[PDB]
Formats: structure tokens, sequence, C-alpha cells
């Protein structure tokens, strides 16, 4: 059996997951599935810790494993690489990535596999640009990041691939702090040079690659599928930016591709209505269920990309709130809209083909999807 | 205890860069006759779409810029050969008009053309024009410069450079950490250890002289003609299949004991050769890829693949399972002594060299598992001919798997030296190997003498 909280039926939480109440004990591990209680657990950074003298090297630079104040210091040091100013300069390059991938689809001719050629390819490439990987090494570099996580390969090969792309980053770090550029690494060392260690920079870049790929790829796949299954909603994505951004936020909430945030540990007894989360007990948050809660919005189970945005928790909530949220929203807008600009009569190549869901990774997605136009 | 290896690292280039042991053998056995192939790897890609020919030309040039060994020549005599690394490799890629019908002939001639490694770069490309949006790119690399893995690297690096050049810029990449000359100097430093009696290399020389002490010069095989003094190295092939069920039953006896499928098939083949008349003292060789632990070699082009001979003793009419355990024991021990290049071993054994024959082993076995995009182009592999062969026989088997990662049949081919064997001789061998594998799968306790090799007509 796979854990109840990772179970989906189509786009929805699985029926046994839709059955668990707001906060129940499950195998002592708690399952928080209500929007209010999930916001409370993520928001209360004093009574809940996210960590498992302590921190192993693989977890170094992984902000999700830091409590404050350490978390506060490190997250702050990353700031100059995430400015709106810096997001806006990313934009033309993101559009160029999306274009080259749409060209690939067209070459490959209808039908094409959207997931293999587009969804699994754009997020990785956007990430390479964010951190500043040399242009024509990005395919190579991504191959290593992907091999590192490809569960089908032996744990031997995987550790190999992980080491190699970390070696690459170290090599890359030397160059861009010997005499800094103005990309990600450069702007951070120019501001906080002898504050942030090389261990932290090395670790941050790695975790970035492992935080912003699988989530975006799932969103691209499931989003295109959700829109084709409700083709009336596509229009929201053929208008201006304000409509596309609104549609994107609804797809983000409706799909909620991550099953759970980092597990939380009660730092003390925490009272919630008539139950008590005893110190040391752990909390699992179901982000999908929380985003289907009637207390968050009416008609929660219907997709409506023209609906006013709500305080969903697909990006988390509080101090660990997704560091790539703005970048995700920008990618997804550029991706979704360029796709229908290029292929206005986009459709499933084969409406009778079984839908191929991605269930093994931390993010719901598709493993493939043949499309025609 | 024995000392270890020197660090594999970038090294200040010397004036006289040595060849590896594998390269020196390639160099020495170059063109023993002008009617001898041609030890090459050839790949051809079909390219459909608008091809930027000047960009492709710059890209090919960029791949050699990235990899020194592709702009290396090998001047000198047997005593002075060194790797001469040029600043660049000349590429001129004027298209050659061609038709679908004449194209295979043209592909074959270009891939057959002999290299003079003392003055030529060890690779060669040509572009055939079929129509305005249909081309075929043909690439040939001499084995002094590339193993088979290396050809994938070549096209991964071609694609990267074509992308950039097609878009009006030179490729923006980090340089390799290691060039092939750094590997060559490492191997030389390792072999220099013979000097020290407690060195790694001495421990391994002792192993092989001992393991391979007293092997015959040849394996007895069902020849159709006598071995000529000078080989043509021409090769034929025959396909071969083992069905899914037998494939899966064979795997069941994998996990009873520790032996993986490559060793099971090695056992079975050894039983077949004894049954064919080769005796109870056999050496079956295999080619290993580069050591995957050596991370800096992964992105490199070079003759990294390494021959690996395993001697098996088949006396006393052993059960299949008994043969497996002997194979597995032998492999596990030999596995640890791979720093000696294979090509160094004929010396160590004071073996009289011969052009007509592959030393130590003449039968090879490869059992591998299952498993490039250019901008504005549909690309695919254009079928080219079977490569030149130095072995008498060489089995290339691929394990298929289903979606549950389960055994789903073994598919493959037997390559043979056409000088020595007719197609029907090789077809019998291939079919008998399948039969041995079936029997042994159903009855893993069967002995050599109970193997049925009767073939239906
Ligand atoms: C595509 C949709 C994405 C979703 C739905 C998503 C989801 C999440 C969630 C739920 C969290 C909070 C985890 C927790 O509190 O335990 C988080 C945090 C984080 N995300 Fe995202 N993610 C996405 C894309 C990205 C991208 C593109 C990047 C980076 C380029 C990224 C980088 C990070 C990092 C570094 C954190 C940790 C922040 C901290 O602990 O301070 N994510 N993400």
């Amino acid at each position: 059996s796979p854990p109840i909280h990772t179970r989906r039926q189509g786009f929805d939480p699985a029926d046994e997951l839709r059955a668990a109440g707001t906060l129940t004990k499950i195998s002592t591990t708690w399952l928080a599935a209500g929007h209010a209680v999930v916001r409370q657990v993520l928001g209360d950074h004093k009574r809940f810790s996210t960590r498992r003298v302590f921190r192993p090297r693989e977890l170094v630079g992984n902000l999700m494993d830091y409590d404050p104040p350490e978390h506060t210091r490190l997250r702050h040091l990353l700031t100059p690489g995430f400015t709106q100013r810096r997001m806006r300069r990313l934009a033309p390059r993101i559009e160029e990535i999306v274009t080259d991938r749409l060209d690939a689809m067209e070459q490959a001719g209808p039908p094409a596999d959207l997931i293999e050629l587009f969804a699994d390819e754009v997020p990785g490439a956007v990430l390479c640009e964010l951190i500043g990987v040399p242009r024509d090494d990005q395919a190579m570099f991504l191959q290593l990041c992907h091999r590192h996580l490809d569960a089908s390969l032996s744990a031997r090969k995987r550790a190999a691939a992980g080491e190699a792309f970390a070696r690459y980053l170290v090599a890359m770090m030397a160059r861009e702090r010997k005499d800094p550029g103005d990309g990600f690494i450069g702007s951070i060392v120019a501001e906080h040079g002898d504050t942030i260690t090389d261990e932290e920079l090395r670790g941050v870049c790695v975790q970035l690659m492992l935080a912003g790929d699988d989530n975006v790829s799932g969103m691209i796949g499931l989003g295109v599928l959700a829109l084709l299954r409700h083709p009336e909603q596509i229009a929201a994505l053929r208008g201006d930016d304000q409509s596309a951004d609104r549609a994107v936020d609804e797809l983000i909430r409706y799909l909620t591709v991550p099953y759970a945030p980092t597990p939380r540990t009660a730092v003390e007894d925490v009272m919630v209505a008539d139950q008590v989360i005893k110190e040391g007990e752990t909390v699992l948050c179901s982000l999908p269920m929380a985003n289907r809660d009637r207390a968050l919005l009416p008609d929660a189970d219907r997709l409506d990309v023209t609906r006013t945005p709500v305080p969903h928790v697909a990006f988390g909530h509080g101090i660990h709130h997704c560091l790539g949220a703005a970048l995700t929203r920008l990618q997804l807008r550029i991706a979704y809209t360029a796709l229908w600009r290029r292929f206005p009569a986009l459709q499933l190549a084969d409406p009778a083909q079984e839908i191929m869901f991605r269930t093994s990774t931390p993010a719901y997605g598709l493993t493939s999807l043949l499309v025609a136009w | 205890g024995a000392m270890g290896r020197p660090a594999l690292e970038a090294v200040t280039r010397p004036e006289r860069v040595p060849l590896t042991a594998r390269q020196l053998r390639a160099w020495l056995l170059a063109r023993p006759s002008e009617e001898t192939r041609g030890r090459h790897l050839s790949v051809a890609l079909r390219l459909r779409g608008r091809l930027d020919v000047a960009a492709l030309e710059a890209a090919l040039r960029d791949v050699a810029a990235r990899h020194e060994i592709l702009r290396t020549t090998f001047p000198g005599d047997a005593q002075t050969v060194h790797q001469h690394i040029h600043d660049a490799a000349p590429v001129r890629l004027t298209p050659v008009p061609a038709t679908e019908e004449d194209l295979p002939a043209r592909l074959a001639e270009r891939g057959e053309q002999l290299f003079d490694l003392t003055r030529d770069m060890p690779w060669r490309c040509e572009l055939f024009a079929l129509s305005e949006k249909e081309h075929v790119l043909s690439v040939t690399v001499h084995r002094i410069a590339a193993d088979d893995d290396s050809m994938d690297v070549f096209f991964r690096d071609l694609a990267a450079a074509y992308g950039a050049r097609r878009a009006g810029r030179a490729p923006e990449r980090a340089p390799l950490a290691l060039q092939f000359a750094d590997y060559a100097i490492w191997e030389q430093r390792l072999l220099d250890g013979e000097r020290e009696q407690d060195s790694l290399i001495n421990d391994q020389i002792t192993f092989w002289r001992n393991h391979l002490a007293g092997i015959d010069q040849e394996t007895v095989l069902p020849f159709d003609r006598a071995r000529p003094a000078i080989p043509s190295r021409r090769a034929g092939t025959v396909a071969l299949r083992l069905d899914a069920g037998p494939h899966a039953r064979l795997a069941e006896a994998v996990e009873s004991a520790g032996a993986d499928m490559p060793q099971l098939v090695q056992a079975a083949l050894a039983m077949l050769l004894t049954r064919y008349g080769a005796g109870t003292d056999l050496v079956i060789g295999t080619t290993l890829p580069r050591d995957e632990d050596l991370i800096d070699l992964e992105p490199m082009i070079g003759p990294f693949a390494r021959p690996f001979p395993v001697r098996t003793d088949l006396s006393a009419d052993p059960t299949f399972l008994e043969v497996v355990a002997r194979v597995q024991e032998a492999v596990r021990e030999a596995r640890q002594h791979l720093d000696v290049p294979f090509e160094k071993i004929p010396e160590l054994l004071a073996l009289p060299g011969s052009l007509s024959r592959h030393p130590v082993y003449q039968v090879g076995l490869q059992v591998r598992e299952e498993d490039a995009e250019l901008p504005a182009l549909r690309t695919s592999v254009e079928p080219t001919g079977v490569e030149a062969i130095e072995l008498d026989l060489a089995f290339a088997l691929t394990e298929r798997r289903n979606d549950d990662d389960d055994e789903d049949g073994i598919e493959g081919a037997l390559h043979y030296a056409a000088d020595l064997f007719d197609h029907d001789t090789a077809a019998s061998l291939a079919r008998r190997l399948v039969r041995v594998l079936e029997q042994v799968a159903e009855d893993p306790g069967r002995r050599i003498s109970d193997l049925d090799i009767l073939l239906d007509d």
C-alpha cells in the first residue's frame, strides 16, 4: 500500500483521503487535512520544527530543513538572486526556452509527446538560467540532475550523477566568485561575500535544482490536460496577462501537485479544538485536501480559471513559503499561453488512450501525454 | 600490502605524450595489408529539415576543439610514437549529391577508407545531400581514438555545438576537466610502478601470469577455412533470440547463488564450446566500458573500453550450476585486477604475437541491458554495415525488460570472422547457444555431456 495522503483519483484527492477529517492520527503521526489547521501548522514557526551538529551535508542549503534563526539568515542571503528586477530579466530567456521546445514539438510533427518534449524540459532549463549555468552546458547539466533522481537507475549511477553535477557547480562557483558575474551566484557574493560560505552556495544551487523541476513539470502536464478536458476555460489563457495569471493561480490550487510539505514536529503540546498534538509527535499536511476545503472556497471541486484567487496553500504558507513562487507563476504563464499561440487547436492525440499519471515522485504529474493540433 | 594508484588529474602537458597500451596496439596493428579493414566505428544520421550546413561544419570543428584526442595524430616509429595534439582539426563539409539507391554504397566506401595515423586525424566526416531538406551525415572514427560509448558523447557534443553555431554564437561551455592525454599519462605512471616490488601493478601482473599460465594459443572452433597469415577482418552476422519464458526461468537461478545474467550466459556458452570440441580449458573474453566510478571520464571521448578475459575450467562433466559457480568465482577474483591493460598481457605471458589471431581469447561475449536531437531537424540513425572484427566469434546479446522491469526475452546477434566461418556454421552455433540456454533454464542441473545440440532442419 502507498500512503493515503499521496493518493489521487484523476485530478481529485482519492476517496479514502476525502474521508479523513480535519485532523486525525494515522500510521503517532497526525494528518492535517483542513485548510485552517494546515495554515496554522505551517504558519506557527515557534511550535513546529521542520528539521529531522545536526545537519548532514546533503541537507545543507536545503532551507526546508532549517528552523529560524538559521533559516532566516540563509533565506535572506539568497535575496539578491530573486528580485522582481531579476525575474523580469529572466522573462525573455524563459520565452526563448519555451519557443525552442515548441519548435521541437512541431519538428517531431503531430502527434508529439508534450511531457517528454515540453513539460520535462522547460522547468529544468529555466532553473539553469536562474542560477547561471553556461548556455550550452544546460542540456548536459540537466541530464545529470535528472539521472541523479531517476529511480530506475541503480543507486550507484545515481550517486555518481549527483556528484558530477555538484562538481560542476563547485567548478562554476570558483569562476563566478573569482571575479563575479551578475547572475545568481554573482549578485549574492557581491552583496554577502564573506558571510555565505562556499558550502552554503554549493548546497543552495543543488536544492534549487531539486525543488523547482518536478513541481513545475507536473503543473505543465496536468494543466494542459485539465484545460483540454474543459476547453471553455482555455480562453482565459488567450487574453492578457492579468487573465493568464488568474487562470494559472486557479490551476495551481485546483491541481495542487505537491502531496505534502516537509513533515512538522511539535516543539511543544499544541492544542487544536479538542485534540492535542503532543510535543514530539509529527504532523503531515495534505495540501490537496486543504485546497479542496469548503472553508477556503465554494465549488472547490470545480475548475474555474476565471474565479478570484484564494489563499490556497499549494505554495505552502509562512516562513518556508515557496521561494520559487514568482518564477513559477511567470514560467507557467509564458508556457501555457505560448503553447496555445503556437497550437490554437491543441488536443489529445488519442482521446481513448489511458491517462498516464506520475505517482512515484513528490509531485503529481503525467509521465506522458500525446497531443495533436 | 600493495600500494595504490596515482591520482587521475589534469597534468601539465609534456612534449612527448605517451600512447595508452590500447592505442599502441591499435597503432602497431595498423594496415597489415591494404586489403584489410579498417578498425573503425561508423555512425550515420539521417537529417530531415532545414540544415544549416555552415553551422554543422563549425560544430564538427567544435567537437574536436572540446576533445584533444580528435585533433591528435600519432607520428613516429614503433619506438617513438607519441600523441601529437594539434590546436584544431580541419573540417571541410562540402555536400556530396546522392540518391537513396547509391547512398549505401557511398556510406560503405567512406567508412572503409583507411587512416594513416601518423599524418591523419583519427576521424572523418561526410555530408550526403539527398534533397533540399534531406541529408545524411556520416561519421567514422578510428578505434585508436574511440570506444563505442564515445560515439554517443560525440553526438551529444555535436548537438550542443550545432545549437549554438546555428544561432550565431560559438558554444558556451565549461572545458573538460580531463583530456585523454591526462588519462594516458596516468596509465603510464601506474605502469611505472613495476619499479617498486610492492606496487599495485606488480600485484596485478602476478595475478594474470598465474590465472592465464599455460593457455593454448587458440580456441578449437568449427572452422570452414584455415587461418590466413594476414586477416581481412571481414564479418558476417546471424540474429538470435531466447524467448521470454526461458529468459525468466534462467533469472530464477540467478538469485539462487549470486550470479547475474551475463555470467549465466557465459557459463552456458562455455559448456557449448566444450561440447563443440574446444576442450575443458577455455578463455571467454568480454569488453567492459570505462570504470563508471571515474567521474571525470564520463563526458570524454577515448579508447576507454577494456578487454577482460576469464579463464574457465570445465573438467569433470560439471552441472550448469557448477559451471556458473566456477565462472562467478573466477570473475569476482579477476574483477579486482583491471588496472593492467589487457594489451599488456600478451607480453607478460611471453606469448608469440600473431597478426592472424586475437591473443588470449578468440571468443567474445557481450550481454547488455536495454537502452540525438538537433534544432529544426528530425534525426534518426541511418543503418550502416557491420564493423571489422578481430575476434573469431563475438556474441552481442541484449536483455529486454517489460514495464515491471521483468525479463522479456534475450535478443541479439553473433558476429563472426568470415575468413574462418560460413554463415551456416555461425547459424548452427547461434541456434545451439539458444538451445543450450533453454535446456539449462528448465534443468539447471544438467551436465555438459547431457546437452542436446541436435538441430532440426
Ligand atoms: C511549480 C510549482 C511549485 C510548487 C507547487 C512548490 C511547492 C512548494 C511548497 C509547498 C513549499 C513549502 C514546503 C514546506 O513548507 O514544507 C515550497 C518551498 C520551497 N520551494 Fe517550491 N514549489 C514549486 C516550484 C518551485 C521552484 C520553481 C523553485 C525554485 C526555483 C522552488 C524552490 C523552493 C525552495 C528553495 C523552498 C524552501 C523555502 C524555505 O524553506 O524557506 N519551488 N515549494
